[PDB]
RNA sequence: AAACCGGUUGAUCCUGCCGGACCCGACCGCUAUCGGGGUAGGGCUAAGCCAUGCGAGUCGCGCGCCCGGGGGCGCCCGGGAGCGGCGCACGGCUCAGUAACACGUGCCUAACCUAACCUCGGGAGGGGGACACCCCCGGGAAACUGGGGUCAAUCCCCCAUAGGGGAAGGGCGCUGGAAGGCCCCUUCCCCGAAAGGGCUGGCGGCCGAUCCGCCGCCAGUCGCCCGAGGGUGGGGGCACGGCCCAUCAGGUAGUUGGCGGGUUAAAGGCCCGCCAAGCCGAAGACGGGUAGGGGCGGUGAGAGCCGCGAGCCCCGAGAUGGGCACUGAGACAAGGGCCCAGGCCCUACGGGGUGCAGCAGGCGCGAAUACUCCGCAAUGCGGGCAACCGCGACGGGGCUACCCCGAGUGCCGGGCGAAGAGCCCGGCUUUUGCCCGGUCUAAAAAGCCGGGAGAAUAAGCGGGGGGCAAGUCUGGUGUCAGCCGCCGCGGUAAUACCAGCUCCGCGAGUGGUCGGGGUGUUUACUGGGCUUAAAGCGCCCGUAGCCGGCCCGGCAAGUCGCUCCUGAAAUCCCCGGGCUCAA
């Protein structure tokens, strides 16, 4: 008798104890860095990052057999989102991945560190006024991850 | 009578959320609901003659699409297996088969086999006069004499001459046949018949298919002898 | 729930403790029980009159019992008159 | 007949003894019943076809004078005449208000018969001589 | 992230509760710019009462009549009131009854019916009638309704034959696991079809401009009747599965079964006549309480717990309470009927209507709630040969802090300011707000594309003694007022109250009270405890239950492995793709 609706998908990687000091000093690290709007962002980050990491851990648990058609495959998508950097590490090596390595790939990120913008919250506005073509497409959600193949076709106006 | 689009059969090539509520419900014709697909259907998303429900009944309403040789103008006219379809104006004709993927698939056929309809045995009856009634997969029926209806067994396949009323050629089901599974799970794979469990219950009995050498296995029940190492139409 | 208030009573705060906690004598209109209910705030209870409409609401405490050093008393007046009593004493809005 | 006066639908009471609720407020048209229609000893026959489920027709005889005996020792097959019930195994009241059933005898022209036939479903009175 | 932290002591180790931190659901407070996706909204409150409107029609290719325009061959077209066919038993709403064959899963009907539709085989001959609209009159306040005349049918009826039912005897034969079935034969009784109708074209004949038809035939097409099967819908049956209470222990008497009957479409104590004493129960009857069942949903790392098991889908039941019938394939019928009870409404006092658990809407209750809006374009359905028509189903928007998603409320440099806020200066951009055009949309709106001015139009909520991030800064009060989930403060120097300044958390949100889960190994299967903290019956005999030595042989029930038919869709996990990414 129960109607399925839309939850949080930031809940993932938000802490249930908020009002830890080395936790807000090296969340508010994180906002400064890459100019974030709230924890809220902050927190979407994690949730992706602990998606790589459970998978990857459960990967780790299925069998050799079970394992095989998937294994090279996740791997892969890993690599060409451009959170991993070699696409061939054993499945362990995924397990220590970073949450920085999911925010460097923030569309406001990446205006930022290819020099075309002053400041990463200047690297935002670009992005928010729209001028800032992705394959020629005007791409306006700062927030918006991008792939490995997309990255290169980024451009100003 | 509705039918809601949750309600509507799995395998329809229709989208499940997307869409209006309902579903074009089939008007009790020569198949079952569970196995059967709506002319307008077809028109509209297998074929993709008509962009909304009013074109395609348009289409069908000009006697366009002819169903086993017959103009069929019911726009809820069920189609399913074995079933040749062609459209007129265009001349192309397609034979209702059971797919892998689509699970029943419109395939092209040549004009000749067009007439030519294989149909299983579903069960005898006897009538009046004497004569034996044959039923068929899709209801259909045909009345023959006593002894040439004595032959043929159920789950036996007869090539059935739509243009003569007749039978073309009597395919009885024995051990070592080309044999295609209508409907279940293994759907869509052809294959000969080695192997049999006979149970109580004839229509249950379990029964292999190879096709070297890949086995599958279903119930009696749920295939169809389309001949030997030649299946005798095209189906696939 | 809803009620009227009938008098406004002092109830003693427990014996560490010394002072009068300011509460009013609320009748239930869906069930016409007669409950205390503590009006919070500093002069609080000078935004409440008799016979005047209350929105009746529970206190808090462990196991819906009552407050720390109010004895005895379960509920607290949350509107006065369908106005909050929140935003009269903070000046957001005037009692109608 | 489908008349609720006759409903044939399911007791109220568990094989306990116990009593259960009613799980339908209404009692159904399809379940419904109807009362007796086996026909009474009468000087003429007269029959009545009655509209039943389905659009279909059941024959009633409400007045019966005649019944199609068949003698088993001859192979022969009489329309005689009825006379008088003489006793109605299945109750005693069918003959004592001159009411035809199955199984019931009948003190024919030819002689006695038993009733092999439903007279109030069938409509006629087949009987096989004693 | 498989997590702890506060508090019983002078201090300590425990036990054990209560609190904090998190997610979700309801209601509420303060505050509130934009967009996208979504099956969010009087459910958790009275199945309480209702003003008003809208909510099932369609067919002239079944039928006659009337009217208007047109034309001669035999009519064309438009319209009207009707008869007639089919549909209105689908669709929409709600959650009282129900602890039950209601629901779920897996099987049956060899004990059954089914209009529309599909296939095979066969048939369509003869003869009659009535009633509407209409015309001449009405009656009545209205509802409704009377008499005479008169034209038809795919309207109604009869006759024939086919066919059908029953009883009885026989059989090679069929189906099927198995014939009380089907088929064939014989005897009797009984019931008993049809619309060759419409259209199109061709032929011929009768007839006449006061007719614009009628008749025979042929073909095409849409139809009608019978037999068989299928299909769909429905009636019925079975095995098993899913609440609490013993401060409820015996219950049942058509009750349990048998035989013979009636009724039914069909089996049945469904009902009836007779016969017996059986049937249920501590493996929990009976009684009480609560509840519509499922798909599923919230929460937790999980086992599990809970139902927010309201919204979406499937099944059920209901239409003010309780009953009973007509028609029909199907109802004992939410916008049909009749009766009782209980209301209300109009009235000319003689009557006649009505019950919103339909879509808007009003009153009432309550802590708590939307427009008396637009369209049949999409998705479907009924009707039609079709065209097309209708549809408060459905679609569209409005309102609403409904859920989720993406953003703004500026950016760069400089000075004052504190490295903050803020102020000012110089340069930049226009997401956004405003105006306009195209596109979109049934039409709007919003979206999208493009153009103009412009920093210009846009931040709150809760907190700073510990838990727990944030002030031993200042003013005021002085165990008063006030705070306080717990611990605990305040009685003159208050980091806890009222204020200023300042800082903290989150941010278009943030809080308060509730409910569930975690918390919690405080329900313990995983996984607690019982000497003394709560907890071994004072002791023993034993029924059900649970648990039980060794070896050999058999079965394969449990159990294990593979495969098949299944376990609706949606929901869930993984993978691919498409909306700018996202949802
Ligand atoms: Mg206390
Ligand atoms: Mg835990
Ligand atoms: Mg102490
Ligand atoms: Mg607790
Ligand atoms: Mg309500
Ligand atoms: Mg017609
Ligand atoms: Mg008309
Ligand atoms: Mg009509
Ligand atoms: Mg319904
Ligand atoms: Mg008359
Ligand atoms: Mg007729
Ligand atoms: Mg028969
Ligand atoms: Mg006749
Ligand atoms: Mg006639
Ligand atoms: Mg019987
Ligand atoms: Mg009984
Ligand atoms: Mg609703
Ligand atoms: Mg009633
Ligand atoms: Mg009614
Ligand atoms: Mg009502
Ligand atoms: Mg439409
Ligand atoms: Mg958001
Ligand atoms: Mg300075
Ligand atoms: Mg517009
Ligand atoms: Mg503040
Ligand atoms: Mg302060
Ligand atoms: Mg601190
Ligand atoms: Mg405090
Ligand atoms: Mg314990
Ligand atoms: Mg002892
Ligand atoms: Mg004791
Ligand atoms: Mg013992
Ligand atoms: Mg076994």
């Amino acid at each position: 008798g129960g109607l399925k609706k839309p939850k949080k998908k930031y809940l993932a990687g938000k802490p249930k104890k908020i009002w830890n000091k080395q936790l807000l000093l090296e969340e508010l690290q994180l906002m400064g860095e890459y100019g974030l709007r709230n924890k809220k962002e902050l927190w979407l980050a994690r949730a992706r990052l602990k998606w790589i990491v459970r998978r990857a851990r459960a990967l780790l648990s299925m069998t050799a057999e079970e394992r095989a058609p998937l294994e090279v495959p996740f791997k892969e998508k890993l690599y060409k989102m451009g959170f991993i950097e070699d696409p061939n590490v054993p499945l362990d090596r995924i397990l220590s991945l970073d949450v920085r390595a999911i925010l460097e790939r923030r569309l406001q990120t990446l205006v930022f560190r290819m020099g075309l913008a002053k400041s990463i919250h200047h690297a935002r506005q670009l992005v928010v006024h729209g001028h800032v073509l992705v394959a020629g497409r005007r791409v306006t959600s700062p927030g918006f991850l991008v792939p490995r193949e997309l990255e290169d076709k980024i451009t100003i106006e | 009578v509705h039918l809601r689009k949750s309600l509507a059969p799995y395998w329809w090539p229709i989208p499940r959320k997307a869409g209006g509520v309902w579903a074009v419900r089939p008007s009790t014709g020569p198949h079952s609901l569970e196995y059967s697909l709506p002319l307008a259907v077809v028109v509209r998303d297998v074929l993709r003659y008509a962009k909304t429900l009013r074109e395609a009944r348009y289409i069908i309403s000009r006697g366009y699409i002819k169903v086993d040789g017959v103009v069929r103008k019911d726009y809820k006219f069920p189609i399913g297996l074995m079933d040749v379809v062609e459209i007129v104006p265009t001349g192309e004709i397609y034979r209702v088969v059971p797919d892998e993927a689509k699970y029943y698939d419109l395939k092209p056929i040549p004009s000749s086999e067009a007439a030519l309809k294989p149909l299983r045995v579903e069960g005898k009856t006897a009538v009046s006069g004497g004569r034996i009634q044959l039923h068929f997969h899709d209801g259909r029926n045909l009345i023959l004499p006593p002894d040439v209806g004595r032959q043929i067994k159920t789950f036996d396949t007869v090539v059935y001459d739509l243009e003569n009323k007749a039978i073309k050629t009597h395919l009885p089901l024995r051990l070592g046949q080309l044999a295609v599974v209508t409907h279940g799970g293994n759907i869509g794979f052809v294959g000969q018949f080695f192997e049999v469990v006979w149970t109580l219950k004839r229509r249950q009995s379990v029964v292999a298919l190879r096709k070297g050498e890949e086995v599958r296995r279903t119930i009696l029940d749920y295939i169809m002898v389309i001949g030997t190492e030649a299946p005798v139409v095209k189906i696939s | 729930a809803r009620g009227i208030v009938l008098e406004k009573v002092g109830v003693e705060a427990r014996k560490p403790n010394a002072a009068v906690r300011k509460c009013v004598r609320v009748q239930l209109v869906k069930n016409g029980k007669v409950v205390t209910a503590f009006v919070p705030y500093d002069g609080g209870l000078n935004y409440i009159n008799e016979h005047d409409e209350v929105i009746i609401e529970r206190i808090g405490g462990p196991e819906g019992k009552s407050l720390g050093d109010i004895p005895g008393v379960r509920f607290k007046v949350v509107k006065v008159n369908g106005v909050s009593l929140w935003a009269i004493w903070r000046g957001k809005k005037q009692k109608p | 007949m489908k008349l609720g006066a006759f409903y044939k639908g399911g007791d109220l009471v568990k094989p306990s003894g116990g009593k259960k609720g009613r799980v339908r407020k209404t009692k159904k048209k399809a379940l419904g019943g109807g009362p007796p229609q086996i026909p009474k000893l009468g000087e003429e026959d007269i029959r009545y076809v009655e509209r039943v489920r389905g659009g279909n027709h059941k024959v009633r005889l409400r007045q019966a004078r005649y019944a199609n005996v068949y003698i088993p020792k001859e192979r022969r097959h009489v329309k005689a005449k009825i006379l008088s019930i003489v006793s109605s195994p299945s109750n005693p009241d069918y003959a004592r208000r001159n009411y035809i059933v199955k199984g019931a005898i009948i003190q024919t022209e030819v002689g006695k018969a038993v009733v092999t036939s439903r007279p109030g479903q069938d409509g006629v009175i087949n009987a096989v001589l004693i």
